[PDB]
């Protein structure tokens, strides 16, 4: 989704993380490979914030 | 193979284990045969007691 549209319906501007691994089951001694949609991890605008279920965030430093 | 040679750190070594553990029979491919023995080389260094 754009950036604008998740603030109209809600949404959390993110992005996906696919990764590839492999499964050999101990019967098996064989070997099947995909890459697996673990997650979604959220983007920031150039201006520091980040939309998240239709909310501007802000992080803040600690000394 | 040569009639002169010298000493030294490196020792290739062969090692040859059985494909499947003992007692476990594995489905066999009719395309493909089963490999009952393989072989492999290493290479590890020389090490000091």
């Amino acid at each position: 989704i754009k950036e604008r549209d998740a603030v109209y319906e809600s949404l959390t501007y993110s992005s996906e993380l696919y990764v590839s691994a492999g499964l050999i089951w101990k019967n098996s001694r064989d070997m099947q490979e995909q890459t697996i949609f673990i997650g979604n991890i959220p983007l920031m605008n150039s201006l520091g914030t980040s939309i998240v279920n239709g909310i501007y965030r802000i992080v803040i430093n600690q000394i | 193979p040569d009639p002169l040679q010298e000493r030294d750190n490196v020792q290739l070594r062969i090692v040859n284990y059985i494909l499947y553990g003992n007692g476990k029979p594995i489905r066999g491919i009719s395309d493909t045969s089963i490999q009952l023995v393989r072989t492999c080389l290493v290479l590890n260094w020389n090490q000091d007691k």
